[PDB]
C-alpha cells in the first residue's frame, strides 16, 4: 500500500524488502494487496490494481473486497458524521428520519 | 419507547408491567411483585435475568404475596440458568424464598462412532461447526463473535463452490449440511491468501507447531509452565495436532487453523482433531512418554483424562489402536484418583482385577461408597473393630481411660452429655447446636461462619429491645440467613433455612388479634402438618429448635407487654407444640419425644 | 388392586358385588382414558380357547358391563373414548395374532402392510396409550395424557412427546395367550412395597415397569437407548476367546442325562479348570463416563443389590438367564416372562440346587470392579426392613393349595425364620450355561 505511493521516496529497505518476497508466484494472490489498497485508496488511483493484474474473474475482483472495502470504509479514519449521515438521506429512505435523529443527537 | 411501545403487538402484561416503571415508582405489588403473568421465565435465560430488577426497583418487596403464577419449566430456568449475582437482589432473593418449597414441590457416543467410521471423512467436525454457528455467543462484542463469522464464510464459501463434488462433505445432501452455513454466508471469502488479515499466523499456525517439539517446550512442566494451565495447554495440544496433520489435513485448513491464532473454546472439537491426525501411526508416543511429568495444574490433569479416556473409547471399537496398546498401565491404574474421577480408580479396577490388593486402593475403593460392606473380609475373623454406632465403642475407648465419641454421642439422644465432653477443646466452633437445643446462648458472638440451624440461633438470640419492634429486627434476621449462605456453609439444600426464619418473618409482629391470630397461625399449623420433607429427623430437631427460640425469645424479652396477644399467642404455641408433638414422634427417636 | 377389581366382579349382585360393580363402572366412566386391559384380556383368551367354566359367564357378563359403560355417559358418547379405545386394541391383538407368517429374513415390514395400525396412525387422533404414564394428584382430573401427541406410528422404519419409543414383536404375539400376569402383579408389588416405606424419598430399587402384558404386549426394551440388551444375548455373543466356550455348553448336557443321579462328577467338577476373571469389554466400554463410569456401575449394583432379596423372595422360576434384562448408562436388571412360582427343584433333567442366580456374570460383574461382599448392607437392608413393618407385607402378599400356603408361609419363615442377622444363600446343576 504506503511504500508503493513513496514510491521514489522509498528508497532503502523497501527495495531491499523485495529480495524478501516468495518467488513461488506469490504475487498471483499476494497482488491483491495492492489491489486491496486500491479498493481502499486514492489518489493517483492507478498501478497498484489491474495493470499487472486482471483475472477480475467476477469472484476475484470481490473476494478480495471485504478486505479490499471492509478497509475502504474504515480508512476514512475521521469521526459532523451524522450531520453527514443526514445530508446523505436526503437521497430519501422513509428511515431517512432516523439518520436525522441522529443527527439531532449529542455528537 | 412510546413509538414503538404503542404498536401494542403480543402478549403484552408482561413487557407492559415492566414499561410502566422506571420513570416513576413500580407499584404492581399484588401482580408485578407476586402474581404478574410471568415474566420470570420461558425460554434463554434473558428472562430470569430482567424479571430480578423488577422487585428491586420499590414495589412491595413481594407483600405477602401467599399464591403463584405456576412455574414448571420457569422453575428450572430460575434455579438453573439464571443465578446473575452482583447487585439485583434484596426483595427478589427475598421473593426468591417466596418462592422456596414451590420450586422443590415441582421436582459422545458420536464422537465413538467417529472413532471407527469413516476416518477419511471429518463428519463430526462438520456437525460441530454447524452446531455453533447456528447459536453461539448470541452477541457479546468480541473477538470471538468476530473470527466466528470469519471462518464460517470459508467453510460454505469455499464447499459449495470450488469444492464441487466435496462441498462440507459428509451429510451436504443427506441432511442438507451447510445448508444455514449457506444461508448465513455463500459469499467471495478473501482468498485464502486473506488468512494473513485474520491476525492469525499467516505463516505459523500448523506449519510451526510440531508436536515433538511442542512437547519438548513443555518439558519446562517442572512448575513454571503453568502460567496458562488450561490456556495455552489446551491450545498447544491442539497446536501440536494442527501440525501432526498440517499436510494431511483438507484444503483450506489452513486458513481456518492458522486464522485460528490465539482461539480457544474448541476443547469439544480436539476430541475430533487428535482422533484423525496422521491416524495410522504415533511413532512419537507424545502421551505415552507423559504418563504423570507435568504437575503444574490438576485442569490440565482433567484434560489429560478425557485423552487417556478416549484412547480405550476408540481401542474398544476394535481399531488400531497404537497409541493405546503401547501407552500405560501403571500410572493409569494408579495415579487420576488421587484427586478424584469416577473412573481413574473404578475403572482402575476392572482390568485390574486379579489378586492384589494395596492398602491404598483398598482405601480409595472402600471411600467412594461401595455399599458399606466394601469388600468385607477378614476383619471378624481375627481382631475385628476398629471400623466406625459409637454405643461400644465409648466402652473400651473410656475403658482404657473425643470427636470420635461426641458426634456418635449426640447420635445416641445425649445433647445433655456432649455439651459437656467437649463443651471446648477444639473442632467445635459450633456449640451452638447444644445451645440451640436449650435455648440458652451466652456464646459472646462467634458470628463468622454461622449457617443451619446455627445461623438461625445467633440470628434468634440476638434480639435487643423487645416487643413491638419486630419488624426491625425481623428484617435483619432474614437478611442474615441470606448472607450467610453465601460462604457457602450450608450449601446444596441452603435454601430450606429460610423456611424458619420466614415463618418467623410471617408471624412475629402479628398485631392482628394477637386474640385469636388466625392469620400466620392457622398456616403454620397446615403447613407442618404437610411439612413432610425436613432432610431428616436431624435437622428436623436443629432448625426446628432455634424456630422455637425465637417465639420463645420475642416473649422472653416481654411477654408481659404482649397481655391480650400473650394469652391467645401462648395457647396457640403450645397447642401447635403439641399438635407437633401428636403427629410426629412417629417421625424420629423416641428419646426426642420423651426429652421434650 | 384394579385388575382384582376386575378379577372379581362375578355372579352374586344381591351382595357386594353390586358395589364392587359400582366402583368399576364409577372409574370407567369418570377416568377411561387409563382403563381396558382387563376386559379385553378376558375376552381374547376365552373367544380362542374355551372348554372349561366360569370365564365364559364373566365374559357375558363384562359385554352387559361396558354394553352399558358406552351408553352411559349420559348416553352413547361414552363409547367416543371407550369404544374406539376396545376397537383399537382388538384391531391389534388380531393384527400381531395373524403377523407369524414364517417367512425367513429379519426384515418383511412395507409397514403394516394392509393393516391400519399406520395408515391411521393418526386416525383415532388421540392414541390411547397402552401402556406409558400419566397422572394427577390423587386421581383428580387426570386424563391428561401424550395419546393426543402419541398419534404417530411411522412406517418402515414418532414417540408422543419426539421422545423415543419402541415396540414388542415376535413375528406375532398372541394376545389371548396372556399369562402369568401374577408376576407382572408382583412387579407391581415390588415397587409399591419399596414406597410404602417412606425411606424411598432417599432409598431406590424397588423398580418395576410395565407393559400391556395382558394382552401379551410386552414393552420393548428400545428407543430408551439406556444400554438394553437381553442378557442372553449379550452372554452369548461374547462367548468364544479363551479356552472354548462350547466344552462347557456340551459338558452341562452331557453329565446330565440319569435315572436317579450324579452329574458333578462327569461335569461340574471339571468346567471349574482354568478360572480366570474375565468379560470386562462391554460393561467397561459401553459408558465412559468417569464420575459417571462408576455411579452407572453403582446405580446398577444397587438395582441388583435389591433383586437379589426380591427375586430370591419368592422361588419364581424360568429365568435361566434368558428371562434377564442387561442395561448400562445405569440399568436395572428385570425378570422377563416367568412362571412356576415354586422352587421347582429339578424342572424336568438338571437337578436343580435352586439357589440365587448369577451364573458368573454378577460374580465378574460386580467381582471386576467392586470385588464383592458389599452388596450385603443392600440386600440385609432390603430384606430386614420388610420385618418393620412385616405384617403389613404379608397382608398383601397374602392375597396377591397347601403348596401356595407353604410356599406364602415359607416365605414369612424366609422373612423372620430365626438367626437373621447376616445369614447366608444358595456343586451345581448345568444347563443354563451355569458358568456363564
Amino acid at each position: 500500500y504506503f511504500s508503493q505511493g513513496f514510491n521514489q521516496k522509498w528508497i532503502l529497505d523497501m527495495l531491499h524488502a523485495i529480495t524478501g518476497n516468495g518467488d513461488a508466484y506469490l504475487v498471483d494472490n499476494s497482488y491483491y494487496l495492492c489491489i486491496p489498497l486500491a479498493f481502499i485508496s486514492g489518489g493517483v488511483n492507478e498501478l497498484i490494481f489491474d495493470i499487472l493484474p486482471q483475472i477480475s474473474g467476477k469472484t476475484t475482483v470481490k473476494y478480495h473486497k471485504k478486505y479490499r472495502l471492509l478497509m475502504l470504509k474504515w480508512i476514512i479514519r475521521f469521526t459532523l458524521t451524522e450531520l453527514r449521515s443526514t445530508v446523505e438521506k436526503l437521497f430519501p429512505t422513509s428511515y431517512l428520519s432516523p439518520y436525522l435523529f441522529e443527527n439531532s443527537s449529542v455528537s | 419507547i412510546k413509538l414503538l411501545e404503542h404498536r401494542d403487538l403480543i402478549k403484552i402484561k408482561t413487557w407492559k408491567y415492566c414499561l410502566d416503571a422506571i420513570f416513576g415508582n413500580i407499584v404492581q405489588d399484588d401482580i408485578y411483585e407476586n402474581t404478574e403473568l410471568l415474566d420470570a421465565s420461558d425460554c434463554g435465560v434473558d428472562d430470569v435475568v430482567l424479571v430480578s430488577l423488577l422487585f428491586s426497583y420499590a414495589r412491595r418487596p413481594v407483600a405477602s404475596k401467599i399464591g403463584c403464577s405456576l412455574s414448571k419449566a420457569a422453575a428450572i430456568n430460575i434455579l438453573k440458568h439464571h443465578v446473575p449475582k452482583e447487585y439485583l437482589s434484596k426483595n427478589f432473593k427475598l421473593w426468591f424464598a417466596a418462592l422456596s418449597r414451590r420450586i422443590l414441590q415441582q421436582e459422545h457416543l458420536k464422537n465413538f462412532e467417529m472413532v471407527f467410521r469413516h476416518p477419511e471423512q471429518p463428519h463430526m467436525i462438520y456437525q460441530r461447526i454447524s452446531t455453533f454457528n447456528k447459536e453461539a455467543e448470541l452477541y457479546d462484542s468480541t473477538e470471538v463473535f468476530f473470527i466466528s463469522e470469519c471462518i464460517l464464510t470459508y467453510l460454505v464459501g469455499y464447499s459449495i463452490g470450488n469444492s464441487e463434488s466435496e462441498f462440507c462433505f459428509r451429510d451436504n445432501i443427506m441432511n442438507e449440511n451447510k445448508d444455514k452455513v449457506a444461508p448465513l454466508d455463500k459469499d467471495v471469502l478473501n482468498a485464502i491468501y486473506p488468512l494473513a488479515n485474520n491476525f492469525g499466523m499467516e505463516s505459523f499456525i500448523c506449519d510451526t507447531y510440531l508436536s515433538v517439539n511442542e512437547p519438548y517446550n513443555c518439558w519446562l512442566s517442572k512448575f513454571a509452565r503453568s502460567l496458562i494451565h488450561q490456556i495455552s495447554f489446551n491450545i498447544p495440544p491442539i497446536v501440536c495436532l494442527y501440525p501432526l496433520c498440517k499436510g494431511s489435513t483438507a484444503f483450506c485448513e489452513l486458513v481456518l487453523t492458522d486464522l485460528f491464532f490465539l482461539s480457544t473454546t474448541y476443547d469439544p472439537k480436539s476430541c475430533l482433531n487428535w482422533s484423525n491426525r496422521i491416524f495410522t501411526q504415533i511413532a512419537m508416543l507424545l502421551h505415552v512418554k507423559d504418563s504423570e511429568i507435568k504437575l503444574k495444574m490438576l485442569f490440565n490433569v482433567i484434560k489429560m483424562i478425557r485423552m487417556g479416556s478416549r484412547c480405550k473409547e476408540r481401542n474398544c471399537l476394535r481399531i488400531y489402536s497404537s497409541l493405546d496398546l503401547q501407552e500405560i498401565c501403571q500410572i493409569s491404574l494408579k495415579i487420576k484418583e488421587f484427586k478424584f474421577g469416577y473412573l481413574l480408580f473404578e475403572e482402575m479396577n476392572m482390568p485390574n482385577i486379579r489378586e492384589m490388593n494395596i492398602n491404598t486402593l483398598q482405601k480409595i475403593y472402600e471411600c467412594i461408597n461401595d455399599g458399606d460392606f466394601l469388600a468385607g473380609l477378614p476383619v471378624p475373623h481375627s481382631i475385628e473393630g476398629v471400623l466406625n454406632r459409637f454405643l461400644f465403642n465409648n466402652a473400651d475407648f473410656d475403658a482404657n481411660y473425643k470427636e470420635s465419641l461426641i458426634k456418635a454421642t449426640e447420635d445416641s439422644g445425649f445433647y445433655g452429655l456432649t455439651s459437656l465432653l467437649e463443651s471446648r477443646l477444639s473442632g467445635s466452633s459450633d456449640v451452638y447446636k447444644w445451645n440451640l437445643e436449650l435455648g440458652d446462648w451466652k456464646l459472646l458472638t462467634p458470628k463468622v461462619v454461622d449457617s443451619k440451624a446455627k445461623g438461625l440461633y445467633y440470628a434468634i438470640k440476638n434480639l435487643p429491645q423487645d416487643v413491638g419492634f419486630a419488624e426491625k429486627s425481623l428484617e435483619k434476621s432474614l437478611l442474615t440467613i441470606f448472607d450467610s449462605r453465601q460462604h457457602f456453609i450450608s450449601q446444596t439444600e441452603w435454601m430450606d433455612t429460610l423456611n424458619a426464619i420466614i415463618e418467623f418473618i410471617k408471624i412475629a409482629a402479628i398485631p392482628q388479634d394477637v386474640t385469636s391470630f388466625p392469620q400466620t397461625l392457622m398456616s403454620i399449623m397446615k403447613a407442618d402438618k404437610e411439612r413432610l420433607n425436613t432432610i431428616d429427623f436431624y435437622d428436623h430437631k436443629t432448625t426446628l429448635k432455634s424456630r422455637h427460640t425465637l417465639m420463645n425469645v420475642l416473649s422472653r424479652n416481654s411477654l408481659d407487654e404482649n397481655v391480650k396477644c400473650s394469652k391467645y399467642l401462648r395457647l396457640g404455641s403450645i397447642i401447635q407444640l403439641a399438635n407437633y408433638v401428636q403427629l410426629a414422634i412417629a417421625n424420629g427417636a423416641p428419646q426426642d419425644a420423651l426429652r421434650n | 388392586w384394579v385388575n382384582q377389581i376386575a378379577s372379581k366382579i362375578s355372579m352374586e349382585e344381591n351382595e357386594f358385588q353390586k358395589p364392587l360393580q359400582l366402583t368399576m363402572k364409577r372409574l370407567l366412566y369418570k377416568l377411561p382414558y387409563d382403563s381396558l386391559y382387563s376386559v379385553m384380556s378376558i375376552l381374547l383368551y376365552e373367544k380362542q380357547s374355551n372348554k372349561d367354566t366360569n370365564i365364559s359367564q364373566k365374559i357375558q357378563a363384562v359385554k352387559k358391563i361396558l354394553l352399558e359403560l358406552q351408553g352411559y355417559d349420559r348416553g352413547a358418547f361414552a363409547k367416543k373414548y371407550l369404544l374406539p379405545v376396545q376397537e383399537f386394541c382388538e384391531m391389534s391383538v388380531e393384527l400381531a395374532n395373524l403377523k407369524f407368517v414364517q417367512n425367513t429374513k429379519t426384515l418383511r415390514l412395507a409397514n403394516l402392510k394392509i393393516g391400519q395400525y399406520w395408515l391411521k396412525q393418526l386416525n383415532m387422533e388421540k392414541l390411547p396409550l397402552p401402556t406409558s404414564n400419566f397422572t394427577v394428584k390423587s386421581s383428580a382430573d387426570g386424563r391428561k395424557a401424550r395419546p393426543y401427541i402419541v398419534s404417530v406410528n411411522e412406517t418402515v422404519g414418532f414417540n408422543i412427546s419426539d421422545g423415543t419409543t419402541q415396540k414388542a414383536l415376535m413375528k406375532g404375539s398372541n394376545d389371548d395367550l396372556r399369562q402369568d400376569a401374577i408376576m407382572e402383579q408382583v412387579f407391581q408389588q415390588v415397587n409399591k412395597v419399596l414406597q410404602n416405606d417412606k425411606v424411598l424419598r432417599n432409598l431406590d430399587l424397588g423398580i418395576r415397569t410395565y407393559k400391556v402384558v395382558p394382552l401379551g404386549p410386552k414393552a420393548g426394551i428400545i428407543e430408551f437407548v439406556a444400554n438394553s440388551t437381553s442378557l442372553h444375548q449379550i452372554l452369548s455373543k461374547l462367548h468364544t476367546n479363551d479356552k472354548i466356550t462350547f466344552d462347557q455348553a456340551r459338558k452341562g448336557m452331557k453329565a446330565v442325562q440319569t435315572k436317579s443321579n450324579e452329574e458333578r462328577l462327569k461335569a461340574y467338577l471339571k468346567i471349574t479348570n482354568e478360572i480366570k476373571p474375565q468379560l470386562r469389554n462391554f460393561f467397561f466400554d459401553s459408558f465412559p463416563d468417569p464420575l459417571d463410569w462408576f455411579e452407572a456401575k453403582k446405580t446398577y449394583t444397587k438395582g441388583v443389590a435389591a433383586s437379589s432379596i426380591v427375586g430370591y423372595i419368592l422361588g419364581l422360576g424360568d429365568r435361566h438367564l434368558n428371562n434377564i434384562l442387561l442395561d448400562c448408562s445405569t440399568g436395572e436388571p428385570i425378570h422377563i416372562d416367568l412362571g412356576i412360582a415354586f422352587d421347582q427343584g429339578k424342572l424336568l433333567p438338571i437337578p436343580e440346587l435352586v439357589p440365587f442366580r448369577l451364573t458368573r456374570d454378577i460374580v465378574d460383574g460386580f467381582g471386576v470392579t467392586g470385588v464383592d461382599g458389599l452388596f450385603r448392607r443392600s440386600c440385609e437392608r432390603v430384606y430386614a426392613v420388610l420385618r418393620k413393618d412385616y405384617v403389613k407385607v404379608m397382608c398383601v402378599l397374602n392375597i396377591l393349595n397347601q403348596e401356595s400356603y407353604r410356599a406364602l408361609k415359607g416365605v414369612e419363615e424366609k422373612l423372620m425364620g430365626n438367626g437373621l442377622s447376616v445369614e447366608s444363600s444358595v456343586v451345581i446343576y448345568m444347563g443354563w450355561s451355569p458358568f456363564y
